[PDB]
C-alpha cells in the first residue's frame, strides 16, 4: 500500500542509553 | 527524700540557660503596657529597610557627610568603574557600618538576597542611563563595563522614577556565609558604569550626586549569635 | 498543670515534645518560652498614606 | 538471555557519542545512586540554572597512557580533568556554580596470553598527600590540578627538600592509596577490577556528591579516579611489555549557577 | 488530669 | 522544696553516659539535611565488604604493593601448601588491617561465619584446579594436603568465573571470641593447597598471581567497644 | 499567627518579561 | 508528655519499660535514644548495575 | 575486521558535521558525533551519519 | 494524660 | 488523677 | 492513675 | 496514663 510519493519515515526523539542491547555492533559475514 | 543522683552540669552557670528562679518582689504591681507605636519583633525587620551606604570612605572624605555622596559628571563615556564594592555585608567597610552590617556584626552567619537602591540627586533636565552590576565570585573583578555586563545587571534609565532598584540574588555554594572576610565564603563583586553618559543642557550644572542605599529582601535570615567588634570598653 | 510543646527538631538521630512546669506564682520567675511571633515590616519599610504597588510608578 | 543478551556486552550512548564493549564486567553505580539534577527542596542558589545537556553530557576521551612493567599507578580529578573539555569546560568556567555526575569508561585490551590487574577506583574527595616534611597542606593549586594528564602514584615516599623553593606537590604513595590509607582496603570505595583474561574496561557510574548541593568546581573536586596495578602487567615472556589505557569520561546531568565573565585561572 | 496537661 | 536524697554516683563524670544538658546556642537555624549518597547505618555493613589481603608480609614485601600477590606457577604437583593462615580475624598480621581487621579492632569480641575469596589473575590460556581449607582448631595445624583435605574445604577449578568463594563457618566453643590471640578462643587454620597443578601452553607466562579477599557474612557481629591499638600519639 | 521559626519565604520560578510594570524603577522620597 | 519504651533484657533477676521526659526546647540538649535503625549492605556489596543472583555464574 | 581471532583492539570512528578544522587527531574528531568499536565476536561495527545540514538537499 | 505519654 | 488535682 | 492514687 | 502505670 505504500506508494513511491508517500513521505518517508519520521525520525522519533531518542535519549540516552546505558543497556545490553547492541545496535551498533553486527557481522556482515552474514549477507545483511 | 526522693533518691537522686547529679548528673554533669550541674552547679554551673551557663549565660545562655534558660531556667526559672525565685523572684524577689513578690506580689509586685506591675504597671501595664500601652500601646506604643512601632513595635518590633524581630531584628531582620530592621535589616529591610533602606539606609544610606558611605561609598566614598577615601581618605579625606571619609567620617564626614561626603562620604555618602557618589559623585556623577556630564563627561564622554568611558568603560571604567563609577565605584567598586566587595558583597561582604558585615566586613566591608562600605557595608559594614550600614543598618544591615551592624545587625549582622551580632551574628556569625548570613544568607539571602540583598538589595541595592539608587538616586539620583542632580536636576530634572539632567539626563542619563547608567549600568549596575553584580558579578558573582570566582573570576576577575570586573573593571571594565564589558566584563560587568556579563553577569547580573540592570540598566538604570533616569527619569521622572527617581530611583532604582537592583536585586542581588542570593547565589552561594554554602548555605550560609560568615560575617567576615572569607575567600570560602565570598559573595562577589558590585560595580556601577556609565551606559551611555549624563548629559545637561546649557546653564545646569554638570557634576551631581547619586546616593546609595541597601536593605534585605524577605528570604534573608542570620544566625549564631555573637559580641560585634563595633563597640568597645578599653579600661 | 504541665504544658507539653514541642521541639522544631534540627539533626535527627514523629514530633517530639518537651515539658514545662511552673513552680513559682510570679510570673516573672518563669522561664523565657521562645515560642514567639512574626510581624510584617511595613509599619517601617512602607510607612506612606498610599499603599504602594512595587509593579507601578511609586511616583504618578 | 535465550534472545542473545548479556552482561559481558554493552552499548552506552550520550549525546553524539556511543560506546560499545564486547568484553565488560557489569557496570557500577556508585552507592546506587544514578547521576540527578538538583531538586527544588534541596536547592540553595535562586537563579535560574544553565543546564548545557547534549552540548556538555557527551563522551570525552582523554590521553590515552601506558601500561607496563615499571608502572605503579595513576590518578585524575573531577571535574578537573575534564577542564578543557569542549563545552562542558567553558560552562564550567562562566559560571561560579556548577554539579555534575559522570559516567567513566576505562578502557584496556590485551590478549589471551597477557595476565595483570588494574584496580580502578572512584573516591569521593580524594585528598592526596604533600612532598613536605616540614610543613603541610601544602601543594600548590596548579600541582593539584594537572587536568587532563592527570598524576601518577610512586612506589617510595621522598620528601621534597629545597626549602628555599619546595617543589610544593603531591607524593602519593602506592600502597598507601597517597593518602596515609591501605591500598587493600579501597574497595570500600566503588569500583571495579579489570583483569586481562576476564574484561577489557571498566564502567563506573558516579553521581555528584558533596555535602553541599552545589559548589565550585574551579576550587573544589568531588571525585577521585585511582587507577592502580593490583597484579602487574606480564606478557609471553617479553621482559618489556607495554600495553596502553584509554579513559573515555562523560559529564551527566550537569547544571551551573551564577553566570559571569570567564574565570581565567593560573594554571602554571 | 486531661484539662491540668495544655499541649501545643 | 521537694525532700531528696542523693545517691551514690552522683557529680560523676562517666564519658559513656547518656543525659541531658543545657543548649549554648538557643534557637539557632539549623541548616537541613540533604540527600547525600552513601549513608551508613551499621560499622558491620563495612565489615561485609571484600577488602584484599596483605598474605605475604615477608620482610622484602612487607608495606609494599608485593603484600598483596601471592605467587603461583606452573611447576609440577606438590601437596605443600601455597599459604597458611591463623584464623585470627584481628590479631592475626595478614588480617589485622583489612578493613574487617580494622573495625573488630574496636571491639573486644566477635562472632559469625566469614568468608574468603580468591582472584586469579594469570592470563586466559592458564588452568588450574586448587584446594582452599578450613580447618577448626585443636589439631595439627595442616601441612599438607592430605591433613587439609580431611576438614571444611572447596575445590576451586578455574576458567571463566574468574574468583572463588570459600566459607569459614561459624566453629566455636564460645558464644564470641575475644579480639586478641587466645588459645581459649583460638579459630583455627585457613591453609591453599594446588590439586592437580596450574598449566600454561608454550609462549605463555608460567608464574602468575592470585589476590585474595575477606569479608564477613550476614551472622557476623562485634561487641564491647574498645580503643584500637593501630593509631597512637607518643607525646 | 506566623512565628519566628517559620520557614521563610519559597522563591518561585520567573522566566522572561517585556512589559510595562516597572518592579526595578522607584522613588525613595516617598520614604518607603 | 512522658515518653515509655522497652529496654532489651539482658541477664534477668513481661515486658520492662523505662521513662524519658525532655526538659529542654532545643533538640539538640536531648539524650541519644539509640533506637536506631539498620539498613541493607547493597548499595556497597553490591552496587552493579545488573542485579545479581548468587547461584547463577556472576559473568555470563 | 579481517585479523585473527587473537587479535584485539578499540578503534574510534568519528564523524565531524562541516565548519571547522577537519580533525587530524583523536583529540578533535572525538569531539564530535562519533563509535568507539570494540573488537570482538561481533566482527563488524556501524556507524551512522545523521542527517545534518542547513539545506533540505545537498547537491551530487 | 493518655495522649501526653507516648508509648514504643 | 482528675479529682487529685485540684485547680483555681 | 485513678486506683494508683488512694486518697484519705 | 492507665497502662502505662503497671502495678503488682
Ligand atoms: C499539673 O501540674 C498537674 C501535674 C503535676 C505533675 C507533677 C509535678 C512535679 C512536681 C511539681 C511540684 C511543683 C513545685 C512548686
Ligand atoms: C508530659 O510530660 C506530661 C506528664 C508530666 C509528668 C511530670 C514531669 C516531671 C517534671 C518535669 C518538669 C520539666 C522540667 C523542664
Amino acid at each position: 500500500a505504500a506508494t513511491s510519493r508517500d513521505a518517508l519515515p519520521n525520525t522519533e526523539a531518542s535519549g540516552p542509553t546505558h543497556s545490553k542491547e547492541i545496535p551498533a555492533l553486527t557481522a556482515v559475514e552474514t549477507g545483511a | 527524700g526522693l533518691p537522686v543522683m547529679n548528673t554533669p552540669g550541674s552547679n554551673q552557670y551557663l549565660t545562655a540557660d534558660n531556667f526559672q528562679s525565685p523572684c524577689a518582689l513578690p506580689e509586685f504591681d506591675v504597671t501595664p503596657p500601652i500601646d506604643i507605636p512601632g513595635e518590633v519583633k524581630n531584628m531582620m525587620e530592621l535589616a529591610e529597610i533602606d539606609t544610606m551606604i558611605p561609598f566614598d570612605l577615601s581618605a579625606t572624605k571619609k567620617n564626614t557627610m561626603e562620604m555618602y555622596r557618589v559623585r556623577l559628571s556630564d563627561k564622554p563615556h568611558t568603560d571604567d568603574p563609577i565605584l567598586c564594592l566587595s558583597l561582604s555585608p558585615a566586613s566591608d567597610p562600605r557595608l559594614s557600618h550600614t543598618m544591615l552590617g551592624e545587625i549582622l556584626n551580632y551574628y556569625t552567619h548570613w544568607a539571602g538576597s540583598l538589595k541595592f537602591t539608587f538616586l539620583f540627586c542632580g536636576s530634572m533636565m539632567a539626563t542619563g542611563k547608567l549600568l549596575v552590576s553584580y558579578a558573582p565570585p570566582g573570576a576577575d573583578p570586573p573593571k571594565k563595563r564589558k566584563e560587568a555586563m556579563l553577569g547580573t545587571h540592570v540598566i538604570w534609565d533616569i527619569g521622572l522614577q527617581s530611583s532604582c532598584t537592583m536585586v542581588v540574588p542570593w547565589i552561594s555554594n554554602t548555605t550560609y556565609r560568615q560575617t567576615i572576610d572569607d575567600s570560602f565564603t565570598e559573595g562577589g563583586y558590585i560595580s556601577v558604569f556609565y551606559q551611555t553618559r549624563i548629559v545637561v543642557p546649557l546653564s545646569t550644572p554638570r557634576e551631581m550626586d547619586i546616593l546609595g542605599f541597601v536593605s534585605a529582601c524577605n528570604d534573608f535570615s542570620v544566625r549564631l549569635l555573637r559580641d560585634t567588634t563595633h563597640i568597645e570598653q578599653k579600661a | 498543670g504541665a504544658q507539653v510543646s514541642s521541639q522544631k527538631v534540627g539533626a535527627h538521630e514523629s514530633t517530639i515534645n518537651y515539658t514545662t512546669i511552673n513552680y513559682y506564682r510570679d510570673s516573672a520567675s518563669n522561664a523565657a518560652s521562645k515560642q514567639d511571633f512574626s510581624q510584617d515590616p511595613s509599619k517601617f519599610t512602607e510607612p506612606i498614606k498610599d499603599v504602594l504597588i512595587k509593579t507601578a510608578p511609586m511616583l504618578n | 538471555e535465550a534472545c542473545g543478551y548479556s552482561d559481558r556486552v554493552l552499548q552506552l550512548t550520550l549525546g553524539n557519542s556511543t560506546i560499545t564493549t564486547q568484553e565488560a564486567a557489569n557496570s557500577v553505580v556508585a552507592y546506587g545512586r544514578w547521576p540527578e539534577y538538583l531538586r527544588d527542596s534541596e536547592a540553595n542558589p535562586v537563579d535560574q540554572p544553565t543546564e548545557p545537556d547534549v552540548a556538555a553530557c557527551r563522551f570525552y576521551t582523554l590521553d590515552t597512557v601506558s601500561w607496563t612493567k615499571e608502572s605503579r599507578g595513576w590518578w585524575w580529578k573531577l571535574p578537573d580533568a575534564l577542564r578543557d573539555m569542549g563545552l562542558f569546560g567553558q560552562n564550567m568556567y562562566y559560571h561560579y556554580l556548577g554539579r555534575s555526575g559522570y559516567t567513566v569508561h576505562v578502557q584496556c585490551n590485551a590478549s589471551k596470553f597477557h595476565q595483570g590487574a588494574l584496580g580502578v577506583f572512584a573516591v569521593p574527595e580524594m585528598c592526596l598527600a604533600g612532598d613536605s616534611n616540614t610543613t603541610t597542606m601544602h601543594t600548590s593549586y596548579q600541582n593539584a590540578n594537572p587536568g587532563e594528564k592527570g598524576g601518577t602514584f610512586t612506589g617510595t615516599f621522598t620528601p621534597d627538600n629545597n626549602q628555599t623553593s619546595p617543589a610544593r606537590r603531591f607524593c602519593p604513595v602506592d600502597y598507601l592509596l597517597g593518602n596515609g590509607t591501605l591500598l587493600g582496603n579501597a574497595f570500600v570505595f566503588p569500583h571495579q577490577i579489570i583483569n586481562l583474561r576476564t574484561n577489557n574496561c571498566a564502567t563506573l557510574v558516579l553521581p555528584y556528591v558533596n555535602s553541599l548541593s552545589i559548589d565550585s568546581m574551579v576550587k573544589h573536586n568531588n571525585w577521585g579516579i585511582a587507577i592502580l596495578p593490583l597484579a602487574p602487567l606480564n606478557f609471553a615472556s617479553e621482559s618489556s611489555p607495554e600495553i596502553p589505557i584509554t579513559l573515555t569520561i562523560a559529564p551527566m546531568c550537569c547544571e551551573f549557577n551564577g553566570l559571569r565573565n570567564i574565570t581565567l585561572p593560573r594554571l602554571q | 488530669a486531661a484539662a491540668a496537661s495544655s499541649s501545643t
